[PDB]
């Protein structure tokens, strides 16, 4: 069982720009294939038989190689190319797949749009205290959030979750959910939500008070 | 040509399930069908395969009977039987048709792919909460909303806004598992002129727990 | 010269309406005949199968009545042969292939009845012998017999009607119109000089022949392998290697088929009786295996579908192969009437399936199906032994109807003829004539 | 006799060297035949792309359709009348003659002229086959290797020439068998013995057919699926159809020759008037390839559709007649390109027609027009070219409906029979018997 | 190889019905299907046919919309549509498969048939009345039981015992009309070493109203 | 449309008999077929193309013709060939079927087997009364049933079905059913069924008592 290793685990390119990715085998292989995979949707057969593109595939693509190193190329890769490419081989049983390459899009820096929402009344009427804070549309994807409660910098209760590059805008987003007991909450006026990111020196705060 | 796969769901560690793939759009015979699976956050690994007449079935290196693949050329259906399931069997399973050019077979057409969750956790309906702008929430040009689904299991829950008529400006975050319970949040952004003006609804639905709620976001008291 | 040609060209393809009409009658007769012969060989193999059941209780009694019943048929066969027509013996193709070269005689007043009845006996017996021989010969002697009756002169009418009756015969024996025509114009016809044979007159014959065949045995094929898989481009080399195997082997078989002919000749020394005896002996050995191991004995067809489907284990195959190689040599080398064509179809099918099974292993990534190689090697012996591929290939293609295997079918068959040539191989049908000719211009 | 006994023992032993060149002639004819095929594409397309580029202005199109094709046809006839007058016409008779040593194989010319001169004529969209261009390029490739590596003896000269002839007709129809069969039934010296290695041919054809596959596989040239079967009591209907193609075949043969004379007047042999009348006819096609796609073109595109029965009986008679005309013009006007394929299309249409009339008069035979289409598809190749055994195995390889073989033969045969009794002659032989008596004065 | 007509039943004069004929056991797609009928003990009459791909559909000298044959090869089912129905159209509709020998076609394999009855009447399921022998039971070697089926419309109904397990010694008598309702009875000989020791069941089936009534036959009190 | 009319519309023969039906047409037909419909069973292709037996059809069945008059013969017919025989032509669209020829067996006498049953409780619960009384396996077909309620011969409210000859034995069967109103039956008490039949001068009769 051969072991195909996709190359850049992750990597971003600009719209109109040549891109290449590798699939170094652990032994000879022949006419490896490539597949495209968009978040939430089933894999597509892009390049096949090392180079032969698939009926319908956009001409900017090209793939070649031999022996032990094969590669895929996007002669000026646009956005509808932003996905994840997997190489496969079946020159020798049993068939095997690569680690995959994350072709992420590169574009202009973006400031996070912080929005903090108090605990919905439905929740609190059941001992639930959750104060969500959204961090929509930004770049790069690296970012940090902090939950201060009436001063004190809280850390226990957080629940961060990022989105993956908007397929209609190209900015990452994140939500940090703070959980407590209706009680614990009922004991604090202040509830801030700071956020530090590349597009700024200091934090983009956003809080409220039970009052 | 469509390839529908169904039968995935929740199972107890130790138990066993029967996945199914229905083939429409091509003479299902003369073809070779095969199963490929993907562990959340991992690559694609081939499970096994079967030919037309059903006289040949090969599987990746597995236990004496970890996997049993079969096909009823009569109902145009391909099955996959997993047994003694560990949690490494918790993955997304795809079926596919097999073809070639020169002769080094590739996976021709795939399918949506059903999910198999392997856990001893129990089915649990979700709690939907309306996320409305704060007591000091400044009502400027664009206004962000969203509702959060908390305390459910297992995946998945689909969240649409106003029935889909709200594609642009919507962010549905992935769900995270905490103490044997999932929790996601969605966010919809619309122009200040539209709300509280019109009516922004959030459509959570968790078929597993047979739930369906249209949480209507409303201004705050 | 480039004057005459110009004249001829303008006169090409204009066979006398009279020849074009007799072709229509030679064919109609060879067909009706070939059918009658086929129906007879049935009634017999059956009457026998009926008597084994009639005493199904007593085992040894059966093995006996199986051997006896068949021995009595084989004998009656060899008799009619050594008694009234020594040409009837053997295949029967070389005799017609010679007759086209005017180097042999077409004694039909004899051969027709001897070859016919002597055949039912040999086939009904259940021996390992084809039908082509009996019908290809009866085929020709029918041609000659009309050629004489209505009387017709010229080297053409004599080569034509003889060649059309030869083809029409091989057609109704395999229900393969094309293969018939192709056999004449590739093997039967004078291999080293020009010859006035109306290829159009032949067609008319073959057709009229094939219609008669259909009128009586339609709605049921001779071989059914269904639609096997396709041959990926990267799996073609596997058919070149298989082609090599049949290539080195084909001649070896050709040696044994001749050597056994000498050797077996000793035993009876030419003695009409010792021969007729050794006949019933071998004809019995078959009527017995046609029971203890149906595969080893018989014409060969019944097992082709089963071998192709892959219903025999690899072991069981090697056995059936070897067992056959033997049973086929005996029956054919022992100068009994009946072709050797068909039994070679069975031998390739088995050697093919075998090669197929080994392939289906070593190459799981080629998603092979033993069956393809069976159908590829089915006419491979016809190619390495008889050395006439273009006919072998169109014959298989007409019986197995898997045209998507044609490329592999050719590469195998071709490679066979190539490896057979480079290893001193020779056209098994030509050698038999070169030896039946020699020996004549020897006894002087 | 005694010699026979010696020969027999020596039968089928072609020199390993010939058996190897066959492998190279084929590989080249294949790679070539493919390259030619790919070219004729790029062109028919570049054109189709420009009609859309101005899709708004109608008259502009009819013009750019006519122009674009006229400019190709011309460039074709030019290369022909200028550097190689043999390139003109089908191109088969020239090789069929060359086997008889009665014609020359000027490859240093024909290869490039026939090739490029063909892309122009085909890319133009005219009613001409591909066999001609590749059967000829086929042979000239044989000769070209025969000379290069240098080989002597009547064999190597007949063999390599005959293998390259077949390998060509194979990659033009993806039909290994039909190739071999064409040589040993038509191309080969019809009235004397000839040392041609039938084995060397195979090797050629195969090596040729593999190259074809390597580039154009996973897609057939004609797809008619699996039509019905032919009940025994419906065979006579194929004998009658065979008679029709039988009396007609020769008539078409006359027109194809007569038009050759007549069209010759117009330019009188004048390299210019010719090249003009060329672009004229090549334009007429680039236009119909728009106003009535059926009338123009190579002929394939419509075979499936005619067989399926998608044309009304009216529409058929039209397409038939329209074709008969467009086919004569393009071929009789000495443009490069075969006449083989276009006859395949003519039989298919005349067959479908006969089919439809049958499907009426005999509701109790449960007929399907398609069977007669596929039966008469190689009927012209049988009544005109008078070489049935090849026509039949050609159709059988492209249509894959072996259950029609009996009807296919009865039709094709009856055709050759009715053509003979009505003074018909091998259209390929006649063209040579002229090319020959011309070179004799 | 089995054709099975259904959809049969009761239609109001001057109306229309759609009979179906699910085919099973063969390559239905390669076959020319047909329809034939038999009206009350009368002879057979061809309605029409329909070639493999539906590109031919001859009928009998009829009105040009009396009948409408069709087929859904992907379902293995034939179809018959009758419009504007009169009493001439009240019969048994057989489903066939055509084929040939020398070429003159014939009806190869026929289906069970389905009954179409034209009447203003009304669909009424049958009442199944058990018939156990008398307490004057002399109980001979063999013992005839039987059940009475009364008051159903329309015909026919079918009767078996122990789901057809009891095939020997059975007689089901023709039905009779008693003012827009039918009635018939079935007998059944058996050995007394088999009953009351065992289970004797008569299963009346009246498809026209998709009702099945199984009556076990116990002795009298 | 051709019109076929068959020889005897009904005929009787004792097994061992050489039987021959017929099928004639208005115009010439060629290569016709024959079907066999056995009571309560769909027809089954018996002979096709004038004289070829289907598969699993006894050689006992000969059958030929040519022109306008065709025949079906059963050399030494047996008891199990009891059916109705249609002929069809299909060689002159539209195809047309024959009228039928019902074959009937003549066997030795066979006396009925009277069996009588009491109105079943349930038929009473709805208020009804049916004294069933069968008359299995007998021959000839001729039988007279007689009903007596308390020694008195009743006539109205009676119905008698008839099964067709049987496929294997060749006997017939009968079922006379007498209907009453609930009480009407309860009123009187002794019920009797009477069977007169060629096989005996002394009328076979079974009966029961209302209690």
């Amino acid at each position: 069982d051969i072991v195909l290793t996709q190359s850049p685990a992750i990597m971003s390119a600009a719209p109109g720009d040549k891109v290449t990715m590798t699939c170094s085998a652990s032994s000879s292989v022949s006419y490896i294939h490539w597949y495209q995979q968009k978040s939430g949707t089933s894999p597509k057969r892009w390049i096949y038989d090392t180079s032969k593109l698939t009926s319908g595939v956009p001409v900017r693509f090209s793939g070649s190689g031999s022996g032990t190193s094969y590669s895929l190329t996007i002669n000026t890769m646009e956005a509808e190319d932003a996905a994840t490419y997997y190489c496969q081989q079946w020159s020798s049983h049993p068939q095997t797949f690569g680690g995959g390459t994350k072709l992420e899009i590169l574009r202009a820096d973006a400031a996070p749009t912080v929005s903090i929402f108090p605990p919905s009344s439905e929740q609190l009427t059941s001992g639930g205290a959750s104060v969500v804070c959204f961090l929509n549309n930004f770049y790069p994807k690296d970012i940090n959030v902090k939950w201060k409660i009436d001063g004190s910098e809280r850390q226990n209760g957080v629940l961060n979750s990022w989105t993956d590059q908007d397929s209609k805008d190209s900015t990452y987003s994140m939500s940090s959910t703070l959980t407590l007991t209706k009680d614990e909450y009922e004991r604090h006026n202040s509830y801030t939500c700071e956020a530090t990111h590349k597009t700024s020196t200091s934090p983009i705060v956003k809080s409220f008070n039970r009052a | 040509v469509r390839l529908l796969e169904s039968g995935g769901g929740l199972v107890q560690p130790g138990g066993s399930l029967k996945l199914s793939c229905a083939a429409s759009g091509f003479d299902y015979s003369r073809y070779w069908m095969s199963w490929v699976r993907q562990a959340p956050g991992k690559g694609l690994k081939w499970i096994g395969e079967i030919n037309p007449v059903s006289s040949t079935i090969n599987y990746t290196p597995s236990l004496k009977d970890k996997f049993i693949i079969s096909r009823d050329n009569a109902k145009d259906t391909l099955y996959l039987q997993i047994s003694k399931v560990r949690s490494e069997d918790t993955a997304l399973y795809y079926c596919a048709r097999l073809y070639y050019g020169y002769g080094y077979w590739y996976f021709d057409v795939w399918g949506a792919g059903t999910t198999v969750t392997v856990s001893s956790a129990k089915t649990t309906p979700p709690s939907v909460y309306p996320l409305a702008p704060g007591s000091a929430a400044a009502a400027a040009s664009m206004v962000t909303l969203g509702c959060l689904v908390k305390g459910y299991f297992p995946e998945p829950v689909t969240v649409t806004w106003n029935s889909g008529s709200l594609a642009a400006g919507v962010h549905t975050f992935p769900a995270v598992l905490q103490a044997a319970l999932y929790t996601l949040s969605s966010s919809v952004t619309v122009p200040s002129s539209s709300w509280p003006s019109e009516t922004v609804t959030c459509n959570v639905a968790h078929p597993a727990s047979s739930t369906k709620v249209d949480k209507k976001i409303v201004p705050r008291a | 010269r480039r004057r005459q040609l110009i004249r001829q060209l303008l006169e090409r393809d204009k066979t006398p309406l009279a020849i074009l009409f007799m072709a229509a009658v030679v064919g109609t007769l060879v067909g009706l005949a070939a059918v009658a012969f086929d129906k007879g060989v049935a009634w017999l193999q059956n009457q026998r199968m009926g008597a084994l059941v009639h005493t199904a209780d007593n085992y040894p009694l059966l093995l006996t009545v199986a051997f006896l019943c068949s021995a009595v048929l084989a004998m009656f066969g060899y008799f009619l042969v050594r008694k009234y027509a020594p040409e009837a013996g053997g295949s029967g193709i070389p005799e017609i292939e010679g007759a086209l070269e005017d180097q042999r005689p077409v004694r039909w007043w004899r051969v027709l009845p001897v070859k016919f009845f002597g055949g039912l006996g040999t086939l009904g017996g259940g021996m390992v012998l084809g039908r082509e021989g009996p019908t290809v010969q009866i085929g020709g002697n029918i041609g000659r017999m009309v050629l004489d009756i209505f009387r017709l002169k010229g080297d053409e009418a004599r080569h034509t009607l003889l060649a059309t009756g030869a083809a029409a015969g091989l057609a109704a024996a395999f229900n393969a119109p094309l293969a018939g025509i192709l056999f004449i114009i590739e093997e039967m016809r004078p291999q080293f000089r020009y010859t006035l044979i109306s290829i159009k007159a032949v067609f008319i014959g073959v057709i009229m022949s094939t219609i008669m065949y259909r009128i009586f045995n339609h709605e049921v094929a001779l071989i059914d392998v269904g639609k096997l898989s396709d041959a990926p481009l990267n799996t073609l080399w596997l058919y070149l290697i298989l082609g090599i195997i049949f290539g080195i082997f084909g001649p070896i078989f050709n040696k044994w088929v001749l050597g056994m002919q000498d050797l077996l000749h000793r035993v009876h020394g030419g003695n009409i009786t010792k021969w007729v005896l050794m006949g019933g002996a071998i004809g019995g050995l078959c009527g017995l295996l046609g029971f203890v191991a149906p595969a080893t004995s018989g014409g060969g067809f019944n097992l082709i579908p089963i071998a192709t489907a892959g219903n025999f284990s690899m072991g069981m195959l090697v056995f059936i192969f070897v067992a056959r190689v033997i049973t086929t040599l005996l029956c054919f080398s022992s100068g009994a009437p009946g072709g050797i064509f068909a039994p070679m179809l069975a031998l390739g099918t088995v050697l093919g399936t075998a090669f197929g099974m080994v392939a289906v292993e070593l190459f799981p990534q080629y998603h092979l199906e033993a069956g393809t190689f069976a159908i590829a090697g089915m006419g491979a012996l016809l190619a390495a032994s008889i050395r006439a591929p273009l006919t072998g290939i169109i014959l298989v293609l007409e019986m197995t109807d898997n045209y998507q295997l044609i490329l592999p079918m050719i590469i195998t068959g071709l490679g066979a003829t190539l490896l057979a040539q480079f290893t001193g191989g020779k056209p098994l049908y030509s050698a038999i004539l070169a030896r039946t000719l020699a020996k004549q211009e020897a006894e002087q």
